[PDB]
């Protein structure tokens, strides 16, 4: 999945008075000051692209409201149960938060509602055998070793497009059944050729 | 040739590029060139 | 007509010359015309 | 002398503050980009994408670079465009990208004197493109690189194609075995984001399949296959067992050829 | 001290051309153990940068006389920053040598030789003078010999095998037939694995486009034979047509067909065989 | 056949756990839930909890419940405090994969038989 | 710290290096990472796949000796946690165990810490893929001997057909 | 460092399918001439075992 | 191939008095003092391992005698000879030395 | 047939150079060696080229000769210098692949046919 991933926060120590109420600031400005942590709960080797530049947004606002945007490609564990494959349906996790920071440190929010917080782009789909029908936002809690931290979920529901396999297995076998069956009407003499019938279409069936 | 040519740079030596192939006729010059080859083609055919 | 000249054309040489591949194709041609003729005498040869 | 050079080299870059852009209180920045095709490699269907080698150089001015008395572009050492600004240039379809690194970062930045900063980089990068394969493979596909500011908005810069249409060069010196560049195009707008308005240029290929190596691999044995399976019509009726091994195996070669194809 | 020798540390302190290899898809430094590179300065101020590099140059090939083709592959570089009035690279009296040739990683090719060029190459930064050093590799046959070329020939043999079968023998001769067309479309499917997807057609191509031929001509010689034996059932003064052509007696004569196609089978593939290795390999 | 047995009290006047233990199938990879249904009232979702150790919980019982799995055991287990008369419900154990929900109760295809829970005054 | 049998590991580094310092009043440095690692894990496939192996890492200093650092698994068997969540679909984890020693090389003695796992392979997409089609190939190849003596080609081609089917059956295994 | 190749998994991959499609084709001189489609089986199916 | 490959020198400006007989130091202090430009002749893209931290090791006693081993996971060219596989036998080469200084 | 066929002086009173060319056979990409066999005495190696251009030397012989190569050509080449009457032997020319050898005669499996040399004070 590739995202702009936008945080916000207020940092008091920012505060300015200037000509302008937003410094739109190069992306060097925002290694110098404090960001989030946040990281993908289940992702599984991510990138962040650099490519002419870092591909980062920083702006600073004269009351002291940061926004940080980012430019991120990440693939995410999606565990599947394939009992109804090919016709079978998936909710692909996408969990984020805080590495470090527990609860009582950082506490992540959804800029709107959670509907309305994660938007997809009308041509943004790269899928090729799946429909996205939709996502659905929520947020929860999880305890680890080191204390409790604040997740922010969303899932995925995608669903398979059965076509493929139906061209791919479902024909041939369909049509090597047919094709086994078509020596019922030859004459029971034809032993070699009703032989080579079943044979070939035992073969068939097995590759 | 029919299809294979050869041409020079021309810097005082040889340095000839060669392109052409009857497999491939996208690399011969014309049309006429096309057919020509054919036809010798089809008489080495015959003859063969 | 980059390789020859612009005084090259339809059926015109121009500044290239024939070379040994062109007249001896001709003298294929002659070759494959006067075998014919002797593979037609020699069939109607055969039976007498 | 290069004793003068150094000096003036040190008073530009002297009091320079990387994290504004050239007029960060004025009117935005104009950047003008051209791009020198230097290959398109691997026109992926599996994974519908193209790899592009590219010579992607950007054209601003910097007033804060302007120099006199050198009647000279300085093409100074790449080192220090780490030191000057340059815009936060992306591809937005981008997959996976990086700039060249042999024997050193693949960088040029060559000032002039009214402050002119001209700014290049040696990129390949491997650019999603989706693929219409309902008409493989007499299909034709459009491919696209999609070029934008990532934190500067149309208030803060413009984006042109330098020289207009003849900004891009090397199309036609790319040679792909299994496509052939049939047009390309430039485009130029904007894109609206929640964060702002951005300029948008695009850089996009039509690409027409070559149909030589599909007749070779699959239409002529189909063709070839369908006839022998034809040649039963001459044998004898009571001939069943070769009549049916010929039926059986047209029938099951050429479900073989189709599914041993569609796997690619 | 006539010469400072020194190890990776100083290349980045002083100046070092910004030479960058113009036609590669991927190259690379080496790293360990430490920076393969080395400084050497002399009291003249001549001053000697080596490094160990690893390149993936592009080289476009053209095989249309695959298996047979020779290529001349480039490696070329270049100043990426400076011009030619700012920068000039030179070729030295010996400049690219080479240890064991072909003790090389080379398996499908044999290097016959090298050339080194200098030539300015114009582009929209400027002027830049590119030193290009071409390799002249040659193709080798085994692979491909022992993969597509004598299998293909063998499954030909293996279609002249029906001629000698009796004709009564029908299931016998048609699977033979069309087993054997069947696995010429596989070996045919197998040869173009190691190729590239390209839209011309190869020698490879070609050598097995005939052998589908003449195995699809004993199929066909097969079904005519038995379809019409079993199924079905002035100078001279002579006439032009008499004379010339034949419509006297003509078939009759097409129970003889095996005996016919046993002789003419082979002849015609060894003709075959002859002129296309005789054209590829000695006449061009 | 699969099976979602319930166990926990029925009659508080107060704390509370009720546990859920699954068999017939291994639900270490669906996320095991808690739902809550009062006389007349629809289904309503109490808490839910992912292979990843990530509970969610509703609003009228966040802070409250407390939702754990023992993966080992294959069970799911919920802490009640603070209870009050409207608790008054049966308890729903499910599993699921979550298909358009962790909210919704069509999402879950596996359910356990219910336990009632009663408080009084 | 470095892990002995690592083939290629990394730490995740989106959004920003996922790496953790947490100080203590008392001086007490918590440091916790997020890493993907490659472990060698040699296998003896001489029962596969009815087999079971064991896959370890390593966890070692390498410069520190034990006049140095001395490595423990704090709370003791309670150190590794996560093992019963995980859900691989061809292996299923019979347990894993922590064990710490000490290692000699020439240059010293240093800590060794080692995690490691037992996994039992699943036998249901064998028995789908391999076995099933193999016992019913030479259930089929018994037809022929329901076939009388003349019907020569009939029962050739049944046999070689059953021949062949088992070379594509054992083909198909080997190439993975 | 000096490396000798183990030659089991060639001979059990390779080396024993070649020698039983050799005792496969030798099988057919056991079997009356006039099963010509039988024989004819034998030594197709053998030759194109071969070559795979 | 994965390997410790051990280095050790003599360094006489790097010669201390103190408590210590040997500082078993960080490997930070490799960068800063000057070690040998070893190099593979054959390799192809080894790897230099870095989890958690560089495994490397540093160790300077009190005469000044260094000691420094690094962990490679060293990937070399074994050139083979074919023609009686799968009965051949080969001897893959390993071969190293400093890249820029001379004998 | 594969046959290596020496040259080089045979008497001195002083430097000498005994070449070793190859043929029928590439030996470019097999280790080239020179040794020595005085009668009553076990075959010794002085000298070896390794593909890599890597050269290896025996102690006695050590700065003294040296060994270089033409892969183009296919030969080896030994220069002999500082001879002295103790030097006075029979040279070998082997070459092949080094199997557990590199300095044993038994890893070499090509020899050629030996050249006297005689040194007199
Ligand atoms: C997008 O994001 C990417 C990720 O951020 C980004 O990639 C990274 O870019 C940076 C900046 O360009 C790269 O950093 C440079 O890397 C050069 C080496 O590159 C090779 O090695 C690195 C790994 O680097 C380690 O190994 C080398 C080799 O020994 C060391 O030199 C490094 O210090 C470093 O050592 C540590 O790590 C080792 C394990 O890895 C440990 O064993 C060791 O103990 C250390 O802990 C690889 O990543 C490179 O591969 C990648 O990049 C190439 C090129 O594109 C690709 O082809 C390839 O596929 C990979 O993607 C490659 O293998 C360094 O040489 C360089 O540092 C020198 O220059 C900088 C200034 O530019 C100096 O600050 C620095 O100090 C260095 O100079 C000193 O040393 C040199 C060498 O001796 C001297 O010549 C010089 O004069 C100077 O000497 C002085 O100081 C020395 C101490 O500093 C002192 O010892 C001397 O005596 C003297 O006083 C720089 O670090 C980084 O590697 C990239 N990759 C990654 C994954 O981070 C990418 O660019 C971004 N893209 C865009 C478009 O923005
Ligand atoms: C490959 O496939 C891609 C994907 O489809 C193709 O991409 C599209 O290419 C076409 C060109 O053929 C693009 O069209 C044009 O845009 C330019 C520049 O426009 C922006 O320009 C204005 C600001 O400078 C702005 O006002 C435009 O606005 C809106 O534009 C109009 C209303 O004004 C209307 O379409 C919408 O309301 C837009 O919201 C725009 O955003 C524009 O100049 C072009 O028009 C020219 O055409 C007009 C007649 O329409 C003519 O009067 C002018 O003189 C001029 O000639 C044209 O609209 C399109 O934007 C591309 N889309 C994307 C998503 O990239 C690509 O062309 C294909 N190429 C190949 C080789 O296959
Ligand atoms: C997977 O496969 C791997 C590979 O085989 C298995 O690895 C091995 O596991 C066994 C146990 O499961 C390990 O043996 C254990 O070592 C511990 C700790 O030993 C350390 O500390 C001791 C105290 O400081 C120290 O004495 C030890 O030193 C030597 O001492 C013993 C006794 O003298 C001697 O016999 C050994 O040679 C030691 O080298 C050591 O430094 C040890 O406590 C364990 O002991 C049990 O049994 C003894 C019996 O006397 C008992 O006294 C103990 O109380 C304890 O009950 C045990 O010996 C072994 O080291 C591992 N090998 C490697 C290479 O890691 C792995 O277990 C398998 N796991 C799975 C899940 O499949
Ligand atoms: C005697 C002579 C007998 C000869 C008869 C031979 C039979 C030959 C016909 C084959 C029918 C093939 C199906 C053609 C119609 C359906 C093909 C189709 O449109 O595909 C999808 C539906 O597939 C599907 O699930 C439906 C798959 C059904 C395929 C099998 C149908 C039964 C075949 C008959 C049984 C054997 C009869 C035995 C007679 C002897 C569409 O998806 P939808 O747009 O919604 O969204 C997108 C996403 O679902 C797909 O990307
Ligand atoms: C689809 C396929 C179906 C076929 C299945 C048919 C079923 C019947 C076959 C059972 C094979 C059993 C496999 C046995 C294992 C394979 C044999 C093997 O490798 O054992 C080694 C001996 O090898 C060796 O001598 C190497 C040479 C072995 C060659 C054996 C072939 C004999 C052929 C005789 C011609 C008969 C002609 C008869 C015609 C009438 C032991 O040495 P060692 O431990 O030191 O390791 C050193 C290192 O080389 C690795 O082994
Ligand atoms: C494995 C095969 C199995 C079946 C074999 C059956 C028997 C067939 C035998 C021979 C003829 C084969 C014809 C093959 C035709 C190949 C397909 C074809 O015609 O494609 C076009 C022509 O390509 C080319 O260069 C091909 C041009 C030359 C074609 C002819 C080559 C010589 C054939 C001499 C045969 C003599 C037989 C004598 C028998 C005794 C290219 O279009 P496309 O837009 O993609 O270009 C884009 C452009 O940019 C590529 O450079
Ligand atoms: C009755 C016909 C004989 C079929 C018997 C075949 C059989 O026993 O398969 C069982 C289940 O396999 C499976 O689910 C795979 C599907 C088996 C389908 C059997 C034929 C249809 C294995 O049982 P077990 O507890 O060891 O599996 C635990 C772990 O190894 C998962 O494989
Ligand atoms: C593997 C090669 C076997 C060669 C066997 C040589 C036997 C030569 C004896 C003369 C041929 C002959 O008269 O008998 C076979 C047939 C005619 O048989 P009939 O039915 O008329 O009695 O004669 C014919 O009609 C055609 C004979 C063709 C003989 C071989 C042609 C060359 C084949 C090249 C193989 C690579
Ligand atoms: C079935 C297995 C057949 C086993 C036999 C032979 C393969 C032929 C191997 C080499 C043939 C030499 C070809 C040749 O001499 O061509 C020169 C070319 O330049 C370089 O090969
Ligand atoms: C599509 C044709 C495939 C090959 C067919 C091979 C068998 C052809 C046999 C002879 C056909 C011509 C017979 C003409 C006599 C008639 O009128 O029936
Ligand atoms: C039984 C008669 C068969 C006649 C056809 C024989 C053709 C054999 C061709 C084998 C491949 C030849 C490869 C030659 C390579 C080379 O010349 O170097
Ligand atoms: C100019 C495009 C020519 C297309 C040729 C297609 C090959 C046809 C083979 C019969
Ligand atoms: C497709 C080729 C058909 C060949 C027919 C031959 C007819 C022969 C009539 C005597
Ligand atoms: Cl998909
Ligand atoms: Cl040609």
């Amino acid at each position: 999945i590739d995202v702009f991933f936008r945080q916000s926060w207020k940092d008091e120590r920012l505060k300015f008075k200037g000509p302008m109420t937003v410094l739109r600031l190069n992306n060097l400005m925002a290694s110098k000051i404090w960001t989030p942590d946040t990281f993908f709960h289940n992702g599984k080797k991510s990138v962040a692209h650099n490519m002419t530049m870092p591909n980062k947004l920083l702006r600073i606002t004269e009351d002291g409201t940061l926004l940080y945007t980012m430019r991120l490609t990440v693939r995410a564990e999606c565990p599947m149960h394939l009992e109804d494959f090919p016709m079978d349906a998936h909710a692909c996790p996408l969990k984020f938060g805080s590495y470090a920071y527990t609860r009582a440190e950082v506490v992540y929010e959804w800029t709107r509602e959670p509907a309305r917080s994660v938007v997809v782009a009308e041509d943004g789909s790269r899928l090729n055998q799946y429909d996205l029908l939709g996502q659905t936002v929520d947020s929860g809690i999880v305890q680890s070793s080191t204390g409790e931290y604040v997740v922010m979920t969303t899932h995925f529901h995608l669903k398979r497009k059965i076509g493929y396999f139906v061209i791919q297995t479902y024909l041939p076998c369909i049509m090597t059944v047919i094709l086994s069956q078509v020596s019922f009407w030859l004459n029971r003499e034809s032993v070699p050729a009703r032989t080579v019938f079943g044979v070939t279409t035992v073969l068939t069936m097995t590759t | 040739g029919l299809f294979h040519y050869c041409v020079g740079s021309g810097l005082a030596g040889r340095e000839l590029t060669c392109r052409g192939s009857f497999t491939d006729f996208s690399t011969i010059p014309s049309s006429a060139f096309k057919a020509a080859a054919f036809f010798v083609l089809l008489s080495m055919v015959l003859i063969l | 007509r980059d390789m020859c000249g612009a005084k090259t054309g339809k059926y015109s040489l121009g500044d290239c010359s024939v070379r040994w591949a062109y007249i001896l194709a001709i003298i294929g041609i002659l070759n494959a015309l006067i075998l014919s003729f002797l593979a037609f005498v020699l069939g109607n040869r055969q039976t007498d | 002398n290069m004793s003068f050079v150094k000096e003036t080299v040190d008073k530009l870059l002297k009091g320079y503050d990387i994290r504004l852009r050239p007029d960060f209180g004025g009117p935005p920045v104009c950047v003008g980009m051209n791009i020198d095709i230097a290959s398109i490699d691997m026109v992926s269907e599996v994974n519908m994408d193209y790899t592009l080698t590219m010579y992607f150089q950007q054209y601003w001015r910097d007033k804060r670079l302007a120099y006199s008395g050198i009647p000279l572009n300085l093409t100074l050492d790449n080192r220090v465009a780490d030191q000057l600004w340059v815009p936060d240039t992306y591809f937005l379809n981008d997959k996976k990208s990086f700039v060249h690194g042999v024997t050193v970062k693949n960088r040029m930045i060559r000032l002039h004197p009214d402050g002119t900063v001209l700014y290049g980089l040696r990129i390949t990068t491997t650019a999603a493109c989706m693929m219409d394969l309902r008409r493989y493979p007499l299909d034709e596909q459009n491919c696209t690189l999609e070029i934008e500011s990532y934190g500067y908005t149309t208030d803060d810069i413009e984006f042109y194609w330098r020289g207009g249409d003849k900004a891009v060069t090397g199309v036609e010196r790319i040679e792909l075995p299994q496509f052939s560049i049939v047009e390309h195009r430039l485009v130029s707008r904007n894109v609206v984001f929640a964060t702002g308005a951005y300029p948008r240029l695009s850089l996009s290929f039509r690409l027409k399949r070559n149909i030589g190596y599909f007749i070779l691999q699959t239409y002529m044995p189909s063709i070839l296959i369908t006839i022998l399976s034809w040649v039963s019509f001459w044998i004898n009726y009571d001939a069943s067992a070769a009549r049916v091994a010929l039926g059986i195996t047209t029938v099951l070669t050429m479900t073989t050829i189709n599914t041993h194809l569609r796997e690619t | 001290i006539k010469v400072l020798r020194l190890n990776s540390n100083m290349v980045g302190k002083i100046w070092i051309p910004d030479t960058f290899f113009r036609n590669s898809k991927k190259a690379d430094a080496h790293w360990i153990t430490t920076p393969n590179r080395m400084l050497r300065i002399w009291n003249d101020g001549r001053v000697l940068y080596t490094l160990r590099l690893t390149i993936d140059a592009e080289c476009q090939l053209q095989l249309h006389n695959f298996p047979m083709d020779e290529h001349s592959c480039p490696l070329e570089f270049s100043s990426y920053g400076y011009p030619r009035e700012e920068i000039v690279y030179q070729w030295k009296r010996s400049s690219v040598e080479v240890g064991d040739t072909r003790s090389w990683r080379l398996y499908q090719f044999s290097f016959v030789g090298l050339r080194n060029t200098t030539e300015v190459v114009k582009t929209t930064s400027g002027d830049y003078v590119v030193m290009s050093v071409y390799f002249d590799l040659s193709r080798r046959m085994g692979y491909f010999t022992i993969q597509t070329y004598i299998p293909c020939t063998l499954i030909v043999v293996l279609s002249w095998v029906s001629f000698w079968i009796n004709k009564d023998a029908v299931p016998a001769r048609t699977s033979l037939g069309i087993t054997t067309v069947l696995t010429m479309t596989t070996l045919s499917t197998i040869a173009r694995k190691s190729l590239p997807k390209v839209s011309y057609v190869t020698a490879m191509d070609l050598f097995v486009s005939v052998c589908f031929i003449f195995v699809f001509s004993a199929l066909v010689e097969y079904g005519t034979l038995h379809y019409f034996v079993s199924n079905r059932k002035c100078l001279d003064g002579k006439d032009c047509a008499s004379f010339f052509c034949c419509f006297e007696d003509c078939h009759i004569r097409i129970a003889k067909m095996d005996s016919y196609a046993r002789i003419f089978f082979p002849t015609a593939f060894c003709l075959f065989n002859l002129v296309y290795w005789v054209s590829y390999l000695y006449l061009g | 056949q699969v099976q979602l047995q319930e166990s926990g009290g029925g009659l508080v006047q107060g704390s509370l756990r009720v546990s859920c233990a699954a068999s017939g199938r291994t639900f270490t990879t669906y996320i095991m839930a808690w739902f809550r249904q009062a006389p007349g009232k629809e289904r309503e979702f109490l808490a839910a909890m992912d292979q990843g150790r990530i509970q969610y919980y509703g609003d009228s019982v966040r802070g409250r419940f407390t939702i754990s799995r023992d993966y080992a055991k294959n069970s799911v287990d919920l802490q009640l405090d603070g209870l009050r008369p409207e608790d008054t419900a049966v308890y729903y154990c499910a599993a699921g994969a979550g298909f358009w929900g962790l909210r919704t109760a069509s999402s879950y295809h596996y359910w356990g038989q219910g336990t009632q829970v009663t408080v009084s005054s």
